């Protein structure tokens, strides 16, 4: 039962559910306004739990669609209609242009959202998460209802402003001119007394990371979600409503959600003890590095090593010691740290922001990650090639951004892709499927091949000259560069050839709002970095499309299949045409260092000699193999961390959820106590029999407290663990509430503890997680290479972790 | 005539067979180690499964008996 | 000299045992009570196979 | 008690596989089984056939990929790549042995059906009992395939073939064919017992090794640490001989004896016992060398001097680069030597037991070090799905 036998059983199956749906909002043009509202109550109380309401979802969703009709237009598509279905199925309706993906998602987002549970609505960036935000926000006043979205340190969500607004709309509820002259899916320029009116329905207040969440929808971005979720640990106080509840979702652009491999890890709290020696330790550091070449091999990978001169120069600063190894490589570490740094991370990649001074990184497909790092080393590093430099090194938490995460509770349903790069994907973890539908005017738009050039980007500048034949046919124009240095003399290029034009490459934030709609706006030219060229509800002005609509030049194909796409998919939206082409060289980067063995001898042997157009033999046919085996790598990779991860949803799971019931609970004395004895008594009779000499000496170690309690005290034979449990016993439980004396405030004191000294331990051993991640790197030869030594090793650590946790908490609840 | 007619079908069998574990390989690479969960629960293409097994059992009763 | 070298470093890399693997050994006792048990499942089984599709 | 009942898997795929083996075997058109090791081995070539064609192209399928990537390693397109790559030289391992596996089905066809002790193979020759068995034998080959990769989803695929093993070592134990001579000596038993330890001893090889971390993901993002930790846990690396040593080994060597004593009108000479020594010292050479130097796959120290790696082993390591290969290269050879000690034994263990009371019944080393083969790696299985949970258990 696996073929077209799916796919188009599929289409039936839709096909029907919308016929009907669509008899629905025949019948309910009724220009059903108050009535409407009434409805909005109706289905309120229709459902109020996940009973999975399926024949509301009919009639529901005819509200929807007729509810945006009324607020705003933009809904006459079906990828969306049916996009919905499918979504509050869990796969993937779309694939760009017109569809619907803004109104779309608020379809299901509704239904489900009516739980009073909250739903997710994962976005690629903050830009976005505004972008649905507010594009919808409209239906949902009118659906009575409260938006949510959070970001980077603030969040926001809302309607209109104070009371003239709810008393402008709340009448023109009543009224609503509107409802005329249907009959079409030409949503036209007009109704301004509408417009002018509701649409300034868009409008945002601040608010808090509580009431966002329990609030209606929530509209975020994993990065944040996942952090969020995170930020549910040292939290002395439940009443912070840090995320209510997580389970189901929908993607925007789930052709991202995939490849967020590199997991979700909040780190912050870096206590460095050798903070002023890292200042000018790591100066001296960096300096050394300089003093060595190129020769030092730095590829495919970011890890580093020299030879010769490397062992040479090991040995000719601040370090005679040939065999450097010998529990000495706490040195050799500074040496590979500005090693990497200088070169692993061109500074400008971890830039510096208008003389912030702070280096930042906006590196992994973002736009600017204010005050961070994803090592303890790096940051210090490149701290020490540039100039002000910081003290921190702290790790916390990590978790799957999805499996972990979204697999840890209920489902999703992404938006675009169709590839199988993603159903394999969409199985072996989330567990969705796809259903591929063209929307009116089906890939309406136009595409041209990728035409290569050899030795160096001096593409690029053909490129340039490109771009200028466009402009002066009057022809809107858009490139999508790679990173932010690329991006600059791309810029510097179309200045030194004189061409008007503006750059959205995390330049400044304010830059992608003006460029919205500044971009391409008849014959204008932009250029953006993929951090901005994916996904967007962009459109164009007047005529523009006049002649070919719009135009899109790619400066090479990254690292996947689908983002190539992407970047290009970004010119067709409601249902336009448009032009893309890509100008790769077989110097460019993707197979610079991938691929470039192949390359090598398939060129050089096959023809040097000619001009610059070039992709008549296996060109583009056999760069294309290189794409999909880069990926290949990604993938691969994603199972290392994907796998062991899994083992650490457990792990992680038990932890914090005792840390969730220590916080609840009160009293949990006897347990402590008990469990910490019965736990240090069996020490006293496991690795050392409770004779004399023998306990006395070892469970001394075992024993070591300022305090006193029958330390010096030896000559003892009744020990048959009820005997000795209750001598310790009483010196603690009598003690306690003797030093409970203190005051009923005692109450919050195991909080403090408990927590912070949990929370501590296992943060701390979650650092030797990572080393152990280089025992499950061993594995690959002799034993197996199913996880095994790892999980054999996460539980041992597991355990150790535990007894070592109530040893401290212990004496603890003591000194004060 | 069975035996002869159903004899092609026999070896039709193979290769809808055949074909299961070549593309049965999102998580099956020969001495491969995938225990992954999270997926699988009797493949759509167990009817084919069951054709199998039932088909040389078949060949059991019309053979001899 | 030379397979005397071979033999000298040896005599010493004689190490990655298990001192319990005794215990190894008790369950590779087990596991074959599993083989054998197995088999004898079959002659039992099997003949009552042998009965019915076997000498009618 | 001792089973601790909880794997739901454990009997199931145990029960599963019994099914499936009996109808397998009794299959109607083949069913085989229902110049002394020749007419002991059995077969038209040279292959042991429970069944027509199904756990032959089972080797044969494992030799295929086998020798092919050995002494030729990347000619078409593929290599190790964990995933992406790994499928797509499965694949062409499919169809590879499934072909190969036609070969063989024409042949054993051929020469068995005309020539066989206890026949009972009519002669209304219409279809060919060759097309015929090529049709058990091939679709033979699936069924057991087929199960394989399922008992490969609970066991192992190899969990088929232990099934064999536990039924052909569990036919001679029963008396079916072992009384005429010896008997009530049964001390042979206890010996081969003997043998078993020295397998389990092959396992640990030499395993050990170096240090630090690091991942890289996406595109052009990636990690690096410092130290001050506080456990337990070190490096494990080297290794030592996979499985089926002597049993490839010694094979071959049966094969120029069986040539041997049928070549033209057959030129009976002597080749069984007594070259032995020669061709057992062959074993050593041959299964723990060759294989042990690719297996240890010379491009070790190249990823792990690459990740920067500084071994540390039977004393605190240092010099990387392909230096490391070199000192690990003595290790690597010397171990080997000791391995043969054991292995080599194993085959010279009834040689040196059969030298005052000598057994023309030799029936149970071979297949035994494959039985108990199968049985040490079925403990993997319970290696790995042991220890429940070790958390709070006697804790928080
Ligand atoms: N039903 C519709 N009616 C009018 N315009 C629509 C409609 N659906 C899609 N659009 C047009 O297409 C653009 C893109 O739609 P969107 O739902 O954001 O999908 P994508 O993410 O593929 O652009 C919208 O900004 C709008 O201009
Ligand atoms: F909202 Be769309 F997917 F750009
Ligand atoms: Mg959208």
């Amino acid at each position: 039962m696996i073929l077209f036998d799916k796919n188009k059983r599929i289409l039936k199956k839709y096909a029907k559910m919308v016929s009907k749906i669509n008899q629905i909002e025949s019948d309910l043009r009724s220009k059903k306004n108050s009535e409407l509202i009434r409805l909005s109550m109706v289905l309120k109380e229709k459902v109020n739990s996940f009973e999975d309401a399926d024949e509301h979802l009919f009639e529901a969703f005819a509200l929807v669609r007729e509810a945006a009709r009324r607020t705003l237009g933009m809904r006459p598509f079906d990828v969306q209609v049916m996009g919905g279905i499918a979504l509050h199925e869990g796969k993937v309706a779309e694939m760009k242009t017109g569809e619907g993906k803004t109104l779309a998602a608020t379809m299901p987002i509704y239904l489900n959202a009516l739980i009073g549970k909250g739903v997710h609505l994962v976005t690629v960036n903050d830009y976005l998460a505004r972008r649905d935000a507010l594009w919808m926000g409209p239906v949902y006043l009118f659906l009575g209802l409260r938006v949510g979205v959070i970001n980077s340190l603030g969040k926001s969500y809302e309607v209109v402003w104070k009371n003239p607004d709810l008393a402008r709309k709340a009448i023109e509820e009543n009224w609503s001119v509107w409802p005329d002259g249907f009959n079409g899916e030409v949503l036209k320029e007009e109704s301004m007394n509408k417009e002018a009116v509701e649409a300034f329905q868009v409008e945002l207040k601040e608010i808090t990371r509580k009431e966002a969440y329990l609030c209606d929808v929530t509209y975020g971005t994993n990065n944040e979600f996942g952090f969020d979720y995170l930020r549910d640990n040292l939290v002395l106080d439940y009443n912070d409503k840090v995320q209510r509840g997580h389970f189901y979702a929908i993607v925007d652009e789930a052709d991202s959600v995939l490849i967020d491999e590199a997991r979700t890890p909040l780190i912050i709290s870096g206590p460095s003890k050798e903070s002023p020696s890292v200042y000018r330790r790591f100066a001296q550091i960096a300096k050394k590095f300089v003093k060595d070449k190129d020769f030092t091999v730095d590829e495919k990978a970011r890890t580093i090593i020299l030879t010769e001169e490397g062992v040479a120069k090991a040995e000719k600063i601040i370090g005679v010691e040939n065999l450097y190894d010998p529990g000495n490589v706490s040195l050799l570490y500074h040496l590979i740290n500005a090693l990497k740094a200088l070169h692993l991370f061109k500074k400008d990649v971890d830039y510096v922001v208008m003389n912030g001074e702070v280096i930042i990184v906006d590196e992994f497909t973002g736009r600017l990650l204010p005050g961070r790092r994803y090592s303890g080393g790096l940051h210090q590093a490149i701290e020490a090639k540039e100039g002000v430099p910081i003290k921190e090194e702290s790790i916390t938490y990590a978790t799957i951004t999805f499996q972990n995460y979204f697999r840890m509770y209920e489902k999703l349903a992404g938006m675009t892709g169709t590839a199988k790069t993603e159903e394999s994907e969409f199985v072996q973890v989330y567990g969705m499927e796809v259903v591929v539908i063209p929307t009116h005017k089906p890939m309406i738009r136009k595409d041209h091949d990728d035409l290569v050039f050899r030795t160096q980007k001096e593409k690029y500048e053909k490129i340039v000259e490109e771009i200028e034949k466009r402009y002066k046919k009057g022809q809107p124009v858009l490139v999508g560069t790679t990173s932010i240095e690329k991006s600059e003399l791309l810029s510097s290029m179309l200045k030194k050839k004189g061409i008007p034009h503006q750059v959205l490459n995390a330049k400044y934030h304010e830059k992608e709002a003006e460029i919205v709609a500044k971009a391409g706006q008849k014959g204008m030219v932009t250029i953006a970095t993929n951090m901005a060229g994916r996904g967007t509800d962009i459109k164009l002005g007047p005529g523009v499309a006049e002649l070919g609509g719009l135009c899109i030049i790619g400066t090479e194909r990254h690292e996947s299949r689908r983002i190539d796409n992407q970047l290009r998919g970004r010119a067709g939206r409601q249902g336009d045409p448009g032009e893309s082409i890509f100008f790769l060289s077989l110097e460019d980067d993707l197979l610079r260092i991938f691929g470039s063995e192949q390359i090598g001898k398939v060129m050089n042997i096959l023809k040097i000699e000619e001009g610059q157009p070039i992709q008549h033999p296996m060109l583009s046919k056999l760069i294309e193999n290189i794409q999909k085996k880069v990926e290949g790598i990604n993938f691969s990779i994603r199972k290392t961390l994907m796998e062991m991860d899994d083992v650490l949803d457990k792990q992680r799971r038990a932890v914090y959820s005792l840390r969730d019931q220590i916080l609840l609970e009160k009293d949990y004395d006897e347990y402590l106590k008990d469990i910490f004895e019965d736990v240090v008594s069996t020490r006293v009779e496991e690795f050392c029999s409770g004779k004399n000499w023998d306990i006395e000496s070892l469970k001394n170690s075992l024993s070591f407290f300022p305090a006193g309690l029958f330390d010096l005290d030896e000559k003892q034979f009744s020990s048959s663990e009820e005997l000795h449990d209750y001598l310790f016993n009483r010196l603690w439980e009598e003690y306690q509430r003797k030093k409970q004396e203190i005051g009923e405030d005692y109450r919050k004191v195991i909080r403090f503890l408990m927590l912070r000294i949990i929370d501590d331990h296992w943060r701390r051993y979650l650092e030797e997680v990572e080393h152990v991640k280089e025992a499950v790197q061993l594995r690959s030869y002799g034993q197996k290479d199913p996880i095994v030594e790892f999980k054999k090793e996460t539980y041992y650590m597991f355990d150790e972790m535990m007894r070592r946790i109530n040893d401290t908490i212990a004496n603890y609840v003591l000194r004060v | 005539h069975t035996i002869i007619s159903v004899a092609l079908i026999y070896m039709v069998q193979v290769q809808m067979s055949k074909f299961s574990e070549l593309g049965g390989a999102f998580g099956s690479g020969g001495l491969h180690t995938v225990f992954g969960r999270r997926k699988g629960l009797d493949t759509g293409g167990k009817i084919t499964l069951v054709l199998s097994v039932l088909f040389f059992v078949s060949c059991v009763v019309t053979a001899f008996v | 000299e030379v397979i005397a070298e071979a033999k000298k470093i040896s005599w010493p890399s004689r190490k990655e045992l298990l001192t319990s693997f005794g215990v190894v050994l008790v369950i590779l006792a087990v596991t074959s009570v599993y083989f054998f048990v197995l088999d004898f499942i079959f002659s039992g089984v099997v003949s009552a196979i042998f009965k019915a599709l076997g000498i009618g | 008690a001792f089973k601790i009942p909880e794997l739901r898997d454990r009997i199931i795929f145990t029960f599963l596989a019994l099914i499936v083996f009996r109808m397998g075997i009794y299959i109607p058109v083949p069913g085989l089984n229902l110049s002394f090791y020749d007419v002991f081995t059995g077969g038209a070539l040279s292959r042991f056939s429970v069944f027509t064609m199904s756990v032959t192209p089972y080797i044969t399928a494992s030799i295929i990929l086998q020798l092919l990537a050995s002494v030729m390693p990347s000619l078409k397109e593929m290599l190790r790549e964990g995933e992406e790559g790994r499928k797509k030289f499965a694949k062409y391992t499919r169809r590879l042995t499934l072909l190969i596996g036609g070969f063989q089905a024409f042949f054993v066809s051929f020469s068995l059906a005309r020539s066989n002790p206890d026949m009972v193979a009519p002669g209304v020759n219409v279809l060919q009992f060759t097309v015929l068995s090529t049709m058990s034998m091939l679709a033979g080959t699936m069924f057991l395939l087929w199960l394989g990769e399922r008992i490969t989803e609970k066991g192992i695929g190899n969990g088929i073939s232990i099934l064999i093993f536990a039924g052909i070592v569990a036919r001679y134990p029963s008396y079916i064919r072992q009384a005429y001579l010896g008997g009530l000596n049964l001390l042979e038993w206890i010996f081969l017992i003997a043998v078993a330890l020295i397998t389990i001893f092959g396992i640990i090889l030499v395993q050990q090794a170096e240090r630090r971390i690091t991942i890289q993901y996406a595109r052009r993002v990636t990690g690096r640490r410092v130290y001050g930790g506080a456990s337990t846990y070190l490096p494990i690396k080297v290794n030592q001989g996979g499985v089926i040593p002597i049993i490839f080994a010694s094979a071959i060597v049966s094969i120029p004896s069986a040539i041997a004593s049928i070549t033209n009108n057959e030129t009976l000479k002597n080749l069984f016992r007594a070259g032995g020594f020669l061709y057992l010292l062959i074993y050593g050479l041959l299964v723990f060398f060759f294989t042990y130097f690719y297996s240890v796959v010379i491009f070790d120290p190249r990823e792990i001097s690459e990740n920067i790696r500084k071994y540390g082993g039977y004393i605190p390591g240092l010099r990387p680069g392909r230096s490391t290969e070199q000192y690990l290269h003595r290790v690597l050879n010397r171990v080997t030597f000791i391995g043969a000690v054991f292995l080599v034994v194993i085959a010279l263990l009834p040689y040196l037991v059969q030298g005052a009371i000598k057994v023309n019944v030799w029936i149970g080393g071979t297949s035994a070090l494959i039985a108990v083969g199968v049985a040490l790696d079925i403990i993997q299985q319970m290696e790995t799905h042991m220890v429940m949970r070790h958390y709070e258990g006697f804790i928080k």
